[PDB]
């Protein structure tokens, strides 16, 4: 599946 | 707000922990103080949000969790203004449960739109960028617009391999997908060449700038037809094993299959 | 700053009724105080407080008393012996003791907390007077009959004094003291005593006795020849001791108009 | 008997 970008907590 | 400023932290601090239990709630108090001050429009109220959806995404609640990060995107334009990183990377999320849940129509304009937004602020060939074209090539594999999953992962390698190093993994996932979608096209060819340079790639770093002693894999089997610890290269001697099986050199088939054989 | 914060949140969410939420909070706390100032600390010794309090309502008992004990001895190297905090956590941690059983373990404790208190305060002061009933409870258990009285008795020297006659502590004092009589032996002293509540509560409800404003216990030992709690429990205690005096229509119209409550 | 809360109060 597609990747998930957690910048937003990290 | 103190208050507010260490609790808003606690909850990033738990969430990442894997203590969500403990999370939720300092993120629903959190967040009707954040309200009482400031109202629905806030920043924070957004990361909050999307914290929450968060948990929401791992517990397979998924039309929940995009309805909320649509509120948090609403909420993260307003304040943050469009074409902004934290819009972008609601946009990159949101389309992720999107395609998840099988609306990868719905989900390519988002990441359309994000990608275009992580351009502005970045720059055309920035790393993340790459990540996000790469993220896009799959909502278009999906879909079945074989051509645009080429052009896709072709413009992610430009960004990979040359601002990256030569031997990256990163640079291996990319040119081991898109020798996938040269092996759909029937650019054969392109895909075999594609996984020789995967193979050298690696075989270097193993050995050295090959000489006539040092000779690669492929080298070997291909040249025996006359007469690898890495999962990612294994694949590739597999998928490398079956060009060959079409290519009618069996013996190279086969001494490939066999590296891989001992490589598990 | 850092404490002032989550110092809150651990009670506000233990208070809710999120133990488990509160614990872990408390928990990492009490390790970013200790990275600054390690286990010597006054907060550290609230923090701790604040944790064994939690473990006593999930009757963790020893581990509770356990962490208590850390705490005091944390709060007297910092704060200092004959310090309010250390005496507050000595009565503390003998409530713990006391209810696990060790009833002469805890005894030492508060007698040694009444004794900071007193030093702090004064020989006379309401708060001695908390202690005191304390540890005439202590004192109880143990079958201590004339500690029980002589602590009661000083409490109450110190308390309808110091206090409004018309308090509920004070009654608290009287009933609890007036039984300890009934103990001994001291009937007619646990009579006048209870007398003496119920005539604290006649004149509250109406102005204070004439002729025919008379009291409840008067109504009926006159009758033989011829809404509180605390009040309802004494009209009960009294009517037992005319049971005992056999002046029954006493303890026949005191247990009518306790029923009447 | 009575608790003493005002070592965290």
């Amino acid at each position: 599946q597609l990747e998930w970008d957690d910048s937003t907590l990290s | 707000p103190a208050r507010l400023r260490t609790l808003h932290n606690l909850v990033i601090q738990y969430a990442s922990q894997g203590r969500y239990e403990v999370a939720v709630p300092l993120c629903k108090q959190a967040l009707e103080d954040l309200e009482k001050t400031s109202g629905h429009d806030h920043p924070d109220v957004a990361t909050m949000l999307n914290i929450l959806a968060l948990v929401y995404r791992d517990q397979n609640k998924y039309k929940d969790a995009a309805h909320l990060l649509n509120d948090a995107l609403a909420i993260r334009e307003k304040t943050l203004g469009k074409d902004h990183p934290a819009v972008a990377a609601t946009l990159n999320n949101l389309a992720v449960l999107y395609g998840k849940r099988g609306k990868y129509k719905e989900a390519e304009p988002l990441c359309k739109r994000a990608l275009e937004i992580r351009e502005k602020v970045l720059g055309k060939f920035h790393p993340d960028v790459a990540k996000q074209l790469s993220n896009l090539a799959l909502l278009c594999q999906n879909q079945g617009k074989a051509e645009e999953v080429e052009y896709y992962y072709r413009r992610a390698l430009e960004i990979y391999a040359t601002r990256l190093g030569p031997d990256d993994p990163n640079v291996a996932k990319t040119k081991n997908n898109l020798a996938s979608c040269y092996l759909k096209q029937g650019k054969y060819q392109d895909a075999e060449t594609l996984y020789k340079e995967i193979l050298t790639r690696a075989h270097e770093k193993e050995f050295g700038s090959v000489n006539g002693e040092n000779k690669p894999i492929w080298m070997h089997a291909e040249e025996r037809e006359e007469s690898v610890d890495s999962p990612t290269v294994n694949t590739t001697l597999r998928s490398l094993g079956a060009l060959y099986r079409r290519q009618g050199k069996l013996e190279a088939a086969h001494t490939l299959e066999d590296c891989a054989s001992r490589s598990r």
